[PDB]
């Protein structure tokens, strides 16, 4: 009870790149919790001002066809922002790949995963956000957002 | 030099203490807002590919944009892409290629 | 005394997705230790109920020949489940990788990593799952499973 | 104050694969700290015995042109190594990537994460090195090293 | 309705007291066995390369299955795969693609 | 062996009390150093396209090397990789293919 840590997934659904995941949700059912955390318009927010551990997995996965008029080249990117008492958000770390290129590519699967610690205060807000965002494969074993307090 | 209402002015961030206004690095870090950070935002530096269309400066990010010949959009804001010369076939280039977007190219009829 | 945490590795020598890796071990020569969990038939097993941050990698290597008449495209993917005190195994985390497309391709190096927190029942059991298993890479740098309570 | 954790990141600068990245630093406008370990030679230095979970991403970003007298195929690798009270350094960990084949490539993004639970001694140094180092992206939000004591 | 020595039957869960047992909600989630869980297991929603072989019940995960022309088996699960459209010169078709398999090409015997 | 000076001579370890010094076992683990290593580390186990050029033994480590046509170079250590078959138009060949370097070829 005295455990500060947060796991949430989801469900298919400014100033910073990509778009904002907001789809997430706590639910036992999806293997998600919230421990002296909450979540607000995709959010997670801090209670206890400290050093975090955050991370997330971003699951992007297409099945292609190379679109006639149109170059193909997918650039799928993560970004972790948070929001502190400073009007822009700021950027804690971002995670690429590039589609392959072969014009025989059928399908895409990448998985982003990335993590680090960071210092929080109370009351800061922490976020994921993504480029290609109609990609993404929300399946709560495939796409998370996590959070622990290791100091 | 001095901190008005606990926050420091654009183009500084404030001291340890609390009692002084500490300004940005030229050219190294800024801040555009009235803030209370311990240290300005790192400039963002340009990549080759990219020409500086405006400095950093002690209020104001640093502006980057692709190259001639190169482009970029909101889905892939990490490298700039190489336009198109030519398009498919039964398709004729009716627009050209800029900063924002690749060529235009619309079937042909005749 | 009163850790609990774990990081087991192999060697380079049922319902559920791929194929279970059993061949991790117990013994430091390779960087693997289990302090307050043990391990039996290839799954982790839990003593201390409660948060635990369970990670894995697994690296896909390979040196492909293209084959004539039939198709190459791989599909790298690390599962990992929880057997509770349900008779089948649940999917807490996976994570997907697609081999190069291209006909020029002449080797593959795919290392996979994910992790994530999840709450887990005194004797829950936790295990990796790979498709794949024959382009699995077993050095201990290389190929690892852990996890550690978090709180 | 009696927090052991550490989060590094750089701005771009022997018997141990790869090259060394020695340019990490202490400084709060990159989002990186120090607290209960030091930095010495782009090596984290160990106060506290104890399990550590370690981990870096390193990002492979370049934008490539098919060179004429040389092969093209890059091979993309992490290592996390120890150096402890024996001469050579020991291997922790090890993740890689192999460039797309595609002659139609004209940019590679490769973000490279890791990271494992190892049990550190006092003064027992950790580093992180890498293969093509001339394509690293330092930016302090895309390339980091860090590491918590896990009890 | 009631636990039979500390389990729930199939298309139930336990409640938290554990003197109930309550059904799963049918097309939301589900158990197939005798169970402690304190609530029902997901159905699986198929992909848009797939189609419902099976809806899912209170006691039956839904069954997924590729979409014609496509494939899947035991080393390719996350995603369907596009069945070749013909075979190699000098081969033949001698088996067709089906949801498990890619066509079947096998050499020209004189 | 007896522990000299807090160390074990190379091809042993020393006891969790720190007692005795006992012998790596050949062809599995080695050390190469006098040391203080609980544990022997563990030979390198040469991968598909490679061949033993010398085994392990409880004071070196295994030496494995790209089988012939294939290279391994600083950059690329994980995987041997093809040497090109021949040099460019108009260029000549100054080296040959090794285990270690592709063909070297140069200009007129
Ligand atoms: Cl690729
Ligand atoms: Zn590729």
């Amino acid at each position: 009870p005295q455990r500060v840590a947060a796991h949430i997934t989801g469900t298919r659904g400014e100033k910073a790149l990509g778009r904002k995941i907001n789809s997430w949700e706590s639910s036992r059912s999806g293997h998600s919790f919230l421990s002296n955390l909450h979540l607000r318009n995709g959010e997670l927010v801090i209670h206890e001002k400290g050093f975090y551990y955050i991370y997330s997995q971003t699951y992007f996965r297409f099945q292609e066809e190379i679109k006639e008029n149109t170059k193909n080249d997918k650039q799928m990117v993560q970004y972790i922002y948070k929001y502190t008492s400073y009007p822009d958000p700021i950027l804690l770390m971002k995670s690429a790949r590039n589609s392959c290129w072969s014009k025989d590519a059928e399908y895409g699967l990448y998985s982003i995963y990335q993590g680090g610690i960071f210092e929080l205060k109370e009351n800061d807000r922490i976020f994921v956000s993504v480029t290609n965002e109609h990609l993404i494969d929300m399946d709560h074993e495939a796409s998370f957002f996590g959070a622990f307090l290791v100091g | 030099s001095s901190p008005s209402e606990g926050l420091c002015p654009p183009g500084h961030h404030i001291s340890e203490d609390g009692r002084d206004c500490i300004s940005c690095k030229y050219g190294q870090d800024y801040s555009t807002h009235w803030n209370d950070l311990l240290f300005c935002l790192r400039c963002t530096r340009c990549d080759s590919g990219e020409v500086e269309l405006s400095p950093c400066t002690t209020t104001r990010n640093t502006v980057c944009q692709c190259e001639e010949g190169t482009f970029r959009e909101e889905d892939s804001p990490e490298m700039c892409r190489k336009c198109r010369t030519g398009c498919p076939r039964g398709m004729v280039k009716v627009g050209d290629c800029t900063p924002w977007s690749d060529i235009e190219c619309v079937h042909k009829e005749s």
